């Protein structure tokens, strides 16, 4: 059971690449997360049920992941900074105008390799990252108007 | 029996995660600054253990208890001393944490720091009033332990600060008859 469940790279509400390792309503949740993210540089964690959602937005690109609530934020943010560094190096400014999923056939496997790596088990850089990354609650809406929960199935894929 | 929330909190403390601690405790579900894991580990213990000096003032600001005893009757000073965390020790000593507290093995903060070779803690503790000659349940002193474990710089510092060399541990040995024959340590124990 890898504790990092899902990850994406997005600009605005447009997802450029994604990867999940099991089944769940990740895109439904993720799309409602994206629409709340200011396009100015920022970092944030939302706590929701037994999960946490984390991203970094930088130079308009959002690097986001969803994890169990017992994976340390340091480990999460390091995952994201690593994904980002690769994304930035490989695609540069292309990401500014890319269409939906344009990076997905190339990068989702990079996302998969890093998610695996970072999910399998220190430095001070990594814990000081966390300084001023607030933790917040998030209002998410289900189909019939009630509170939407992230509902996954670890049995899958 | 549900420690799952407590564990959330202590994992955040342990990771040095101030904004998480803040969210989970609701600063500026029954969690509090002094709750315990099953162990007796309070946040302050965990913070000390992992050397999270930036958390400590805040925990103490919200009422963490620096004399809280875990299941070893260890206080957070013990752990910070076991691990050699200068700023944590400093911060706690400056918030009036008491340096002469013994845990169930009869050990003290000074003895753990010396045992562990953390010389950068010795003077600091002595300044705040650690008894240089207190002994643990084996009858060992900070100096006994430094010698057994061969921490030369610690030995130096304890002798400099006047630590007795005549204390007999429970097997009738003294710092001296615990050193190597011809150790640099041995030389030191003569002057």
């Amino acid at each position: 059971s890898m504790a990092i469940l899902f990850a994406v790279v997005a600009r605005g509400t447009t997802i450029l690449a994604k990867h999940a390792w099991c089944g769940g309503n990740f895109l439904e949740v993720t799309e409602q997360i994206l629409a709340k993210i200011p396009s100015e540089n920022n970092k944030l964690t939302y706590s929701h049920g037994n999960y946490l959602f984390h991203y970094i937005c930088q130079d308009r690109i959002v690097y986001l992941c969803i994890t169990d609530d017992d994976f340390e934020r340091s480990r999460a943010f390091s995952f994201l900074n690593e994904v980002k560094k690769r994304f930035q190096t490989t695609y540069g400014s292309r990401a500014q105008t890319a269409l939906p999923y344009a990076m997905n056939s190339e990068f989702s496997s990079v996302l998969a390799a890093q998610l695996k790596h970072h999910s399998e088990n220190e430095t001070q850089a990594q814990v000081d990252e966390l300084k001023g990354i607030m933790v917040r609650n998030i209002d998410l809406v289900a189909q019939r108007g009630e509170r939407l929960e992230l509902l996954i199935d670890k049995t899958e894929n | 029996k549900d420690y799952r929330e407590v564990e959330k909190l202590l994992r955040a403390v342990a990771d040095g995660d101030l904004e998480m601690v803040r969210y989970l405790l609701e600063w500026t579900s029954g969690l509090g600054v002094n709750v315990t894991s099953q162990d007796g580990s309070s946040p302050l213990h965990v913070a000390a253990l992992h050397g999270r000096a930036d958390l400590i003032p805040l925990l103490l600001k919200h009422g963490a208890n620096a004399g809280a005893r875990n299941a070893d009757q260890a206080v957070p000073l013990h752990l910070a001393c076991q691990q050699g965390h200068f700023q944590v020790v400093k911060c706690l000593l400056d918030s009036n944490a008491k340096p002469n507290k013994k845990d169930l093995s009869g050990n003290t903060p000074l003895i753990y720091a010396c045992s562990g070779g953390h010389h950068e803690l010795v003077a600091l503790l002595l300044q705040h009033g650690a008894s240089i000659n207190a002994s643990n349940n084996k009858g060992n002193t900070a100096l006994h332990e430094a010698v057994i474990e061969k921490h030369v710089f610690v030995v130096e510092l304890l002798l400099l600060h006047g630590a007795s060399v005549q204390v007999l541990n429970k097997r009738q040995r003294t710092a001296v008859d615990c050193a190597e024959q011809n150790s640099k340590i041995m030389e030191l124990l003569q002057v």
